[PDB]
């Protein structure tokens, strides 16, 4: 897995790869890693993944009933406070490694998290098994006042250090843009590099070809 | 990393690299381990970062308390309410805090809250893996009531010396001066404290 | 481990449980009965850790008793072993798991069927022509897969069953003292007196 | 404490045809997370119509093929120029590995060409020796997601003819090198999609009467 | 000492034009000890069809937990629950049990009855939810599962050829995994009726 | 893997079945865990793989030498000694191996020894070896017969090896069958576990809790 | 059977259109403390190839002493010693990959990993890397320690396959090494802003460069960044 | 480690030391053996040098190897007796490795082997 | 554990060992002859460790045949048991001592007596008149300690034999299959065509 959110002039931007692993096998060449905390503070998750998605959706909801109470629109600030409160309860436990990103009314933001609730701020950060090649991409490119497309380009790039480099991550590149005065937009395979080629054959089975004992047809309604 | 408060004549200065690190690996090299308890209470963070953070976001949360209904907590008494949580919970932390702040009647004061739990009042302190190679120097060169200058070149050369020798720190010299005057942060990069 | 074996035949459960309680070097007791009546026509067999064994099945009896005392009623087979199982289920995930297996043998009143369960201590059921708990299995289910029928009278299970216990004499490095056997059809439940 | 052992990835495939036979391999070699080279073949031709691929742990693959080429040459100095039959080379194979039976090589070899009679042949070894002739044998991470499909396709296993409803098993026809170089290439391109030390090239030595020669495929990246 | 390890067993969905499959393996075992050739590892609460491999015990007391929250579903909403619901609710289910989980993997599949559309999911023990659109797989031949869907699935089968192709991936990668086989059963899924047959297989 | 050797009237029947495994994958349904050690003396293949294939045929380069220094056949007792004498060197060094080293001379008649990696040197009638071993040994011991027809002995042990192949996971594949007479061994083919369950159970009328 | 004490940390290089670039900076960590910091870790052998190591750094020296025997020892008897029988990059590597072997064979490793960089007498570029372990692979790029996790992500943009080789610069390789080393020195905790830098052309020979600085850094953004979340000030 | 070789050839292709170990044989106290249709017999002669010997403790002239197979010689004595502890020796190990005792051959050629390999190192 | 018992009466010696043989799980054999005949007029009865056990026993067979011939004398049951206690307090400081129990029984034709011989793996030797290895002794000891006479006949201690057994079958866990008896006395060793 590979994660990466980068700030620009009027924003942030975060993007993740599509591979979720089991051991060395490929369970999904298709995994969405970005998740959603309130529609204008997303989240990118590495780590246990049903840590990763238990963690966003309880912070998640308790932002939204946050967010009624108060009549105020969600704080990256808040989401980060109750993210790390609830990881350092469980000592790291629950192996949640996430970049927070986000706009509100005080601006644009970008944290990192850590399972065990220690948090960072940066202007570019990357977490996974991809982490290391999309930092040395970021080191080398990274520059202050970055346009959107600039952050996209690079975000973009990043991630692709580790679809590459790194045997964790793979597939597609999924990218999220929140601009302050705007919609969060959130692009589903922004990059589709890896798609397997034709086969060398169709492998259907005459029809017969497989041996059956019993058939019944199977009672769906009372 | 390494850290330090050092007391002077007009108030107190607190230092830091900027340097976290997991393994050899450099999670964050501009880290602010700097950290703001009230207006003129600052601690130095070393340890676990998230029992560093979380103790810290604490003591924020009871001198906040603390204020609106006593007015001003003394710089002392910060120092209580961290040793008080880190003795507490000794078997669950991982923190070594220097807490330093400015007071009128008190002018700038330093205590370090070591792993114990203990809590020691000094006229400077140094802390982080850092540290251990810069015990000598500052033993030979830490004079007391220095100008606001002389303090944050001995805090310079220190804090130069234990990035240079210890892996564990690097990256900026970071700073926040406590005086009457207020609060003043100050940063110096590498090509400034490498050649010293 | 000790003999525990059930065999489901045209009309009725027979179930052989071996006679031996071994602590230490000592052979402690020849002559134990590792079955508890559950009602009249459910009998439940039983073995693993000395005394959750005991404590278990006298536990689900009382258990099915009041049941019955309450709704002047006998839960059917199936309707006992669910019962059973969760009961496993449950103690699986305690502080301290009854470490006991079982097969529960009995005759369906309502459906005119005898059944037979087999349910070790994770709390994992199913339902069987026979079955069997430990190391038997290994020996005998050999010699069941090829002479069961659906079909076969009691005495024919017998038989069958007697070869089984003989293949468990030759080829098992204990000694576990022979096995009382009990039948349970549509006229309740009786022990074969004769089984050398 | 040291470990003097490693893992390098890498999948092996080697399949008889009645007068032919291919040996394959991927061409990445990794170490936990990092892709060490996307080109580095690891299936060699050892002369006398011997191909030979040891994989596993690099190193002890690699002595292993040295010392049997090794042993190939002595045997030529030995006997007069006699050409080293595929049987031979087998056995000999069981004693070098063997030797080192309380120090293993440890990896998975395969060698393959041609028996006395001209008909295909492959022979697969234990990591101590143990060696059999057999149709196809992959090895390596990716066996178990590439021999069920063999089993299937090659051996037609668990397939009947159409109507006939599994009274009659659908019959072995033989297959021609093409055919064979399909089953290959999608067995590949399968397990690179779900392993992921599988990828980046695929080498195919082919040997029949004719001598040894080599077709090489791209596979994909990530 | 692997819990997913010591019964055995396997499910495969999959997902063709206008219908879905879902099989499993008939295996129930101790360790080398064959038990029962009869275990059903697939249930259906309506029209929601739920595969489970992993621990046996486990396994069941999941079966009974799910009737039992389909059952007060339907009686407080009037409806049959949904796929994509019904998939939500095993989620959150497993993840009650974060620090001391089932030991299972399960594997929903069904046809949404408004939307129309097929749908597949899979979860690891603790209710991570794999969500794709092709195949998913589970249990102790899960890997072998993986090498056969990924060569013989091609999207959109009809019905009749989806079956061939689903019984085919679980019937070679069952007898290349000593934990699994012993009899099967596939369901071809429709809008209008669900077929369940049971395959021949080596008995050993 | 399920191995068995008993001898009877007409000699000596070896089966044994066919499948590898390393955890709970099926590395090879295709295995001959029958070592041919020479034209007269079979031995079985239990534990490792490697260790029994290896020092087996060893052994058939000890029996060699030896009819070639005495001009006689090796007595099976010898043979077996051989191979035992051998794998005791080595106690403790962790070979695994458990076998019937089988034969059948003139002043001996037929002969099983079973011999293992922990010394272990035996002479008996009927042996079985491995995970499968405990079923074969059900089926066997109940239908053991010395006066056993050819016919019918040979069917016995291939029952055998399939009841063990049903019930043991780590048992299958297919039969590999053996007769051993005076003036050799006899091959008597390898039968599919796959088909052959499926005629036993038809023909026989057992495995009846089985739908086919 | 041993554990390193004295270390030295990535050893990073490339191929381009005719030679190899290899870099390696120059300490001598003692666990955290970095003691030593005049450590020159590549050691050309001769004036057609250079050999770079990572590891424990008394092996190093070791096979630093192996190699000048390697070269006196080649001289003996050799007219041809700088000619058609001078010590080749492909030999020396096939010799040291072969005493690592035998070393980890003896449960006794040299803790150590090594690229030889070089070319050939033909003109062909060589490079390739061996490890405690015996262990030996070829790449376009190779990388040792936080290298091969950092360096090789952004060398492997310039030469991502072997076509890519003639395309790429002498000029291009060397800064794209430059700039490696200096992401290295960013994120690696065990690194030194001081490193040695060597190329081997087929037309200019051995160049070897020392006393480089890791120059252009990046730090000012650290002076927007304050508290960890939630600070203001 | 003393290894001159002793046992040579001479230019007419005789072994002297072998040959001059014949002539050791000739002067010893002669022995004779004949087959029976049914047994075999060890004749010996006792030496006549002097008398007030010992009869029941002197070494006898025949030594049973195993139970089944006797050895008679003549010549050195000395020098017999350790091929005959040689032979007692090869006859157990022979039982214990084989679980036969040796055949008359097996044991001739097994003495037979040590003598020639005197001629030789 | 395997049955290893001996006791020498008036002018005979009496050897009775377990003849089950087990690996793991099966009985592998029950016809077992756990002696070895030494001398015409010595018995030798063993167990412990699977392979170690034979191959001692015959390693020491071979040199007391080896002996016998090269003196045309039978070497006393005395001097036997020397010789073979000394072998085993070898092994057990070698690199992979031979873990095996003996008995030797004897008739000491020199002397008219039959002389019964306990050594252990390790080199322990005592003379008793009555012994046994492993567990055998916590059952039988309080029997022969009762009814043993120094005057018995052959055939009372035949008896006590029978006595010592039959405890054995009754308390003792493990199925040893019965024995083989063996009597050793002036006109060699005969083995009792049927006990039990
Ligand atoms: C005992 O004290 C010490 C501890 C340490 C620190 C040791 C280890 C550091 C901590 N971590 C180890 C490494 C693992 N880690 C995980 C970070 C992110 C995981 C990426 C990821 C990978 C995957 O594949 C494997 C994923 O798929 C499952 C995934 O999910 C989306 C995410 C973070 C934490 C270092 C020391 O000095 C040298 C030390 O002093 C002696
Ligand atoms: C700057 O931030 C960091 C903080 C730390 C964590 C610092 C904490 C150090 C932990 N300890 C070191 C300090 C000392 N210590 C115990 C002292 C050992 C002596 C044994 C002893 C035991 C006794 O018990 C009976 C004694 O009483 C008699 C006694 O007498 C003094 C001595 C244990 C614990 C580590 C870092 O990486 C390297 C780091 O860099 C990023
Ligand atoms: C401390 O020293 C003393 C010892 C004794 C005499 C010792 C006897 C103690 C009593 N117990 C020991 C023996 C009996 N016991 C139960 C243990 C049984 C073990 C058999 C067993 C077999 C199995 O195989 C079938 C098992 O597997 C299922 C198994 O469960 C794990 C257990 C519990 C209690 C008496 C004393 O008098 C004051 C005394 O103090 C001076
Ligand atoms: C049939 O094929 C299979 C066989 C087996 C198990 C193989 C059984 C072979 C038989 N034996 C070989 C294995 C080992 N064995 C005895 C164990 C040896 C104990 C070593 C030892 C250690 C010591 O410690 C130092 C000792 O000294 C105290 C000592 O006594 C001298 C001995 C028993 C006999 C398991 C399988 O499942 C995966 C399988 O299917 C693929």
């Amino acid at each position: 897995t590979t994660i990466v959110g980068v700030k620009f002039n009027n924003g942030v931007v975060i993007a993740a790869d599509t591979r979720s692993t089991q051991g060395p096998i490929v369970a999904d060449k298709n995994c969405a890693k970005l998740h959603r905390i309130s529609p204008k503070i997303w989240c990118a998750g590495a780590g246990t993944a049903a840590d990763t998605e238990a963690v966003t959706q309880l912070i998640g909801s308790n932002i939204e009933l946050h967010s009624l109470y108060t009549s105020r629109e969600p704080r990256v600030v808040s989401a980060l406070q109750m993210l790390k409160q609830h990881l350092f309860k469980y000592q790291g436990h629950i192996g949640a490694y996430l970049i927070v990103a986000g706009v509100d009314p005080t601006g644009s933001h970008l944290f990192s998290i850590h399972a065990h609730g220690s948090t960072d701020v940066g202007y570019y950060l990357s977490l996974g098994s991809g982490s290391l090649a999309a930092m040395a991409v970021l080191e080398s490119h990274w520059k202050q006042d970055l346009t959107k497309e600039e952050a996209i380009k690079l975000a973009s790039d990043a991630i692709q250090a580790g679809i590459w480099n790194d045997l964790g991550s793979g597939s597609n590149v999924d990218v999220c843009v929140m601009e302050i005065g705007k919609d969060a937009e959130y692009l589903r395979n922004y990059l589709t590099p890896n798609v397997r080629e034709e086969k060398q054959k169709s492998y259907k089975f005459p029809r017969g070809t497989t041996a059956v004992l019993k058939e019944s047809i199977v009672n769906i309604c009372d | 990393t390494s850290i330090m408060a050092v007391t002077f004549k007009d108030g107190v200065i607190l230092g830091a690299d900027s340097r976290t690190t997991t393994g050899a690996y450099i999670a964050n090299r501009v880290t602010d381990k700097l950290t703001r308890v009230h207006d003129k209470i600052w601690c130095c963070r070393s340890g676990s970062a998230a029992d560093t953070q979380a103790i810290a976001d604490i003591v924020q949360y009871h001198l906040e308390l603390y204020t609106s209904q006593y007015g001003t907590p003394s710089t002392e008494t910060a120092a209580s309410v961290f040793k008080e949580l880190c003795y507490e919970n000794k078997d669950n932390l991982t923190a070594g805090i220097i807490v330093a702040g400015y007071d009128d009647k008190n002018k700038g004061e330093v205590y370090t809250i070591p792993l114990g739990g203990s809590v020691h009042k000094l006229p400077y302190a140094i802390a982080g893996s850092g540290s251990t190679f810069i015990y000598g120097y500052c033993d030979k060169n830490f004079r007391e009531n220095m100008s606001k200058e002389e303090t944050v070149d001995f805090i310079k050369h220190s804090l130069s010396q234990a990035i240079k020798w210890d892996g564990s720190s690097g990256g900026v010299i970071r700073m926040v001066v406590l005086t009457a005057a207020g609060v003043e942060r100050l940063i110096f990069y590498p090509d400034e404290y490498e050649q010293l | 481990m000790d003999i525990i074996l059930g065999i489901r035949v045209q009309d009725s459960v027979i179930l052989a449980s071996s006679k031996a309680v071994t602590r230490g070097i000592s052979v402690l007791k020849d002559s134990d009965d590792k079955t508890r009546q559950l009602s009249p026509h459910t009998l439940m067999s039983f073995a693993g850790e000395a005394g959750d064994t005991v404590q278990f099945a006298e536990y689900i009896q009382a258990n099915i008793q009041l049941y019955s005392i309450r709704e002047d009623y006998e839960l059917s087979p199936q309707a006992v072993s669910s019962f059973v199982r969760q009961e496993l289920a449950k103690s699986i995930r305690s502080r301290r798991p009854y470490q006991v297996n079982v097969l529960i043998g009995g005759y369906d009143k309502k459906k005119n069927k005898p059944e037979l369960y087999q349910i070790d201590y994770l709390g994992t059921k199913v339902e069987l022509p026979y079955g069997a708990h430990g190391y038997s299995g290994f020996y005998t289910f050999s010699l069941l897969d090829h002479h069961y029928r659906p079909d076969m009278t009691t005495e024919e299970g017998l038989d069958l069953l007697k070869l089984c216990v003989q293949e468990l004499e030759k080829r098992m490095p204990m000694d576990f003292k022979g096995v009382i056997v009990k039948i349970v059809d549509k006229d309740g439940i009786r022990q074969v007196d004769d089984f050398q | 404490q040291f470990n003097p052992y490693g893992d390098n990835g890498g999948t092996i495939l080697g399949i008889a045809g009645e007068d032919f036979a291919v040996l394959a391999g991927d061409t990445r070699n990794i170490t936990d997370y990092s892709i060490n080279s996307r080109y580095e073949p690891k299936v060699f031709d050892c002369g006398d119509n011997i191909v030979m691929s040891a994989n596993g742990f690099a190193a002890d693959g690699d002595a292993l093929v040295k010392r049997f080429k090794n042993s190939v040459k002595w045997y030529h100095f030995d006997h007069n120029d006699k050409k080293l039959s595929i049987n031979s080379a087998a056995r000999n194979i069981q004693h070098l590995l063997y030797g080192k039976r309380f120090f293993p090589y440890y990896v998975h070899t395969i060698i393959a060409g041609l028996d006395e009679d001209g008909k295909g042949a492959v022979y697969s070894f234990d990591p101590v020796g143990s060696y059999e002739r057999e149709q196809c044998r992959a090895g390596g991470a990716a066996a178990s997601l590439i021999m069920p499909f063999l089993d299937n396709q090659v051996n037609f296993k668990n397939q009947y003819e159409p109507g006939t409803n599994g009274k009659v098993k659908k019959p072995l026809k033989y297959l021609s090198v093409e055919e064979v170089i399909k089953l290959v290439r999608d067995s590949f391109t399968s397990a690179t999609e779900r392993h992921i030390q599988v990828g980046d090239g695929l080498e195919i030595l082919i040997v029949t009467k004719d001598g040894v020669r080599k077709e090489f495929y791209e596979l994909k990246r990530d | 000492s692997d819990p997913s390890s010591i019964n055995g067993g396997i499910v495969v969905a999959m997902t063709g034009k206008d219908c879905v499959a879902i099989a499993c393996d008939l295996r129930l075992g101790s360790q080398s000890l064959g038990v029962s050739n009869k275990f059903e590892k697939i249930f259906h609460y309506g029209h929601v069809f739920l595969g489970i491999t992993g621990l046996a015990t486990d396994v069941t007391t999941l079966n009974e937990m799910f009737r039992y929250k389909t059952n007060l579903y339907k009686l407080k909403e009037e409806r049959a629950i949904e796929p994509e619901t019904f998939t939500q609710l095993v989620s959150s289910s497993l993840y009650e049990r974060r620090f001391g989980p089932y030991f299972v993997g399960p594997v929903v599949a069904g046809i949404n009855s408004k939307s129309g559309k097929p749908f597949i999911a899979g979860f690891d023990l603790i209710g991570c939810i794999d969500e794709a659109k092709d195949f998913i797989v589970s249990g102790t031949a899960s890997d072998q599962l993986f090498g056969m869907c990924e060569s013989l699935y091609e999207p959109n089968l009809e019905p009749e050829d989806l079956f061939e192709t689903i019984s085919q991936a679980l019937l070679n990668a069952a007898d290349r995994d000593a934990l699994s086989g012993w009899g099967a059963v596939v369901y071809i899924i429709k809008k209008d009726e669900v077929v369940k047959r049971y395959l021949k297989m080596r008995q050993d | 893997t399920t191995t068995l050797a008993f001898r009877f009237q007409g000699g000596i029947i070896v089966a044994v079945d066919s499948r590898a495994t390393a955890g709970n994958w099926v590395a090879s349904q295709t295995v001959k865990r029958v070592i041919e050690i020479n034209p007269f003396l079979l031995g079985t293949m239990a534990g490792g793989a490697a260790d029994c294939q290896f020092w087996e045929t060893w052994l058939g380069s000890q029996c060699r030498l030896h009819e070639l220094r005495e001009k006689e056949r090796i007595s099976v007792a010898a043979a077996s000694k051989i191979l035992s004498n051998l794998v005791y060197q080595y106690k403790g060094a962790g070979l695994s191996m458990g076998t019937m080293i089988c034969g059948y001379t003139r002043k001996e008649g037929p002969t099983i020894y079973y011999v293992d990696s922990d010394g272990t040197r035996l002479k008996g009638d009927i042996f079985c070896v491995g995970s499968g071993q405990t079923f074969a040994y059900g089926v066997l011991d109940s239908n053991y017969k010395w006066d056993l027809s050819v016919e019918d002995a040979l069917y016995l042990g291939k029952r055998s090896i399939l009841a063990a192949a049903h019930r043991d996971a780590y048992s299958g594949g297919s039969v590999n069958l053996y007769h051993v007479t005076e003036d050799g061994w006899i091959y008597h083919g390898n039968h599919d576990v796959g088909e052959l369950f499926w005629k036993v159970k038809e023909e026989e009328g057992s495995f009846n809790n089985v739908i086919g | 059977t041993q554990q390193p004490i004295v270390t030295g940390t990535s050893v990073i290089s490339m191929k381009y259109d005719n030679g190899v670039i290899i870099a390696a900076d120059n300490l001598g960590s003692y666990g955290s403390l970095l003691r030593f910091n005049g450590v020159e870790r590549l050691i050309p052998v001769g004036d057609n190839t250079v050999v770079g190591i990572s590891g424990d750094i008394s092996d190093m020296q070791h096979i630093e002493r192996l190699l000048k025997d390697l070269v006196t020892e080649n001289a003996y008897d050799n007219p041809l010693a700088d000619a058609e029988e001078a010590l080749e990059p492909s030999y020396i590597f096939e010799y040291l990959a072969t005493v690592m072997y035998q070393r980890r064979s003896k449960m006794n490793p040299l803790w150590n990993a090594i690229i030889v960089a070089g070319v050939q007498s033909n003109g062909d570029q060589f490079l390739r890397y061996v490890n405690l372990l015996g262990v030996t692979y070829s790449s376009p790029t190779l990388a040792t320690g936080f290298g091969a996790h950092m360096a090789n992500p952004l060398l492997r943009k310039v030469v991502d396959r072997e076509s890519d080789i003639p395309k790429t610069t002498v000029q291009v390789a060397e800064e794209a090494i430059v700039n490696a080393m200096r992401v290295l020195y960013y994120r690696d905790a065990r690194s030194s802003r001081n490193f040695s830098l060597a190329i081997i052309d087929k037309n200019t020979g051995l160049t070897f460069k020392k006393n480089l600085q890791v120059e252009n850094m990046k730090w000012d953004f650290a002076k927007d960044i304050k508290g960890y979340g939630t600070q203001k000030i | 480690g003393y290894d001159r070789a002793l046992s040579i050839f001479s230019p007419d292709g005789h072994i002297f030391q072998v040959e001059y170990a014949l002539e050791a044989v000739k002067r010893g106290t002669c022995a004779v053996g004949v087959k029976g249709k049914n047994c075999v017999v060890l004749g010996c002669e006792r030496r006549s040098t002097l008398k007030l010997q010992d009869t029941r403790i002197t070494p006898s002239k025949v030594s049973k190897i195993d139970s089944h197979v006797v050895l008679s010689f003549s010549g050195l004595n000395a020098d017999s007796r350790i091929l005959i502890e040689k032979a007692r020796v090869e006859a157990q190990s022979h039982r214990l490795t084989l679980e036969d005792p040796v055949t008359v051959e097996y044991l001739t050629r097994y003495v037979a082997g040590v003598q020639q390999r005197y001629t030789q190192s």
